């Protein structure tokens, strides 16, 4: 996504995208709207 | 009597099981931290 | 977190047990020169304040 | 014949059961006119919660003429004494009080949904040169999975 | 008289032992 946006065709990303360093200094973000973490899923 | 007696016996067994249903386990415990 | 728990609730044939060992949010990205960024941040916080967020959530 | 089967079945059943033995959206909070709420849902005097309520439900703000402004400690003391009915305040501080609370008082519903989910920021200046470095350092710390350690050192609790 | 005391005593004993089994 951000690679293709930096390519130039895309102009503004709207997706369930997380927040992390390298992409943060490489492109800034807006204020968060949905909050989550990391979790395991398994069958019973 | 009968059904009532057996249900009271079951309730008494349940209550007896209910009655039977060291606070620091290392420096990592938060009781000492606070 | 949200995706996995929502899918598990939808299917209710699998169990979600892991603890939230991470904290993160979802944002909107755009080029490094954008008044749209400030305005959309204000609009998103407005949506949070008014109650549209959990409205669409429910 | 039948009696023995019945008694063994009931014994198995008894053994199995003994083994198993081992917000304001609510109607009550929605009505300020009703006399049932003994108190007026105390809150901090000039908090962001006040302006949120006044910009969302002015009727609640009007009904909130009586509130425990000065001390959160005195507010929780009165609530424990049975005087106050309910308290409304920031989720993080109430959670911290509950974690270290003596008596283990639940907060809302057992960590129910919080109104206007937000975060804690840093009060910077307009167009400060430190904005980008501050964001970078904060996010690097967040990825460096140590704020969890600081929270466990500071925000620990017993009641769980 | 005696029978009821005996049976309740034995029921309590059985409950206690099954509890210790946990």
């Amino acid at each position: 996504m951000m690679g293709e946006l930096l390519s130039g065709q895309a102009d503004m990303i709207v997706a369930p995208l997380t927040i992390n360093n390298e992409r943060a200094q490489y492109i800034e973000f807006s204020k968060p709207f949905k909050y989550q973490g990391l979790t395991i899923l398994v069958k019973k | 009597a009968g059904f009532a007696m057996i249900i009271v016996a079951s309730y008494t067994a349940n209550l007896a099981a209910f009655l039977v249903l060291e606070r620091i386990t290392g420096i990592n415990d938060p009781r000492l931290r606070n | 977190s949200a995706v996995l728990e929502f899918e598990a609730s939808q299917k209710c044939d699998l169990v979600t047990t892991g603890e939230l060992f991470f904290r993160s949010g979802f944002g909107i990205g755009m080029r490094k020169d954008s008044p749209w960024k400030q305005n959309v941040s204000l609009s998103i916080l407005k949506s949070h304040e008014n109650g549209f967020m959990e409205d669409l959530d429910k | 014949v039948w009696a023995f089967f019945a008694v063994i079945f009931l014994a198995s059943y008894t053994a199995n059961l003994a083994a198993f033995m081992i917000g304001l959206s609510d109607r009550k909070f929605q009505r300020p006119q009703e006399q049932y709420p003994p108190l007026k849902f105390g809150t901090v005097p000039n908090g962001s919660t006040e302006k949120n309520i006044r910009s969302n439900y002015p009727d609640m703000h009007s009904y909130m003429v009586r509130y425990n402004q000065p001390r959160v400690e005195e507010a929780l003391t009165q609530l424990k004494a049975g005087k106050l009915d309910a308290f409304i305040y920031d989720a993080a501080v109430l959670n911290y009080m509950a974690r270290k609370d003596e008596g283990c008082k639940l907060v809302t519903i057992g960590s129910g949904k919080v109104f206007a989910t937000t975060g804690y920021g840093i009060a910077l200046h307009k167009g400060s040169r430190w904005k980008r470095p501050i964001d970078l350092a904060l996010l690097q710390f967040l990825g460096d999975d140590e704020i969890e350690m600081l929270e466990r050192l500071w925000l620990s609790g017993i009641c769980h």
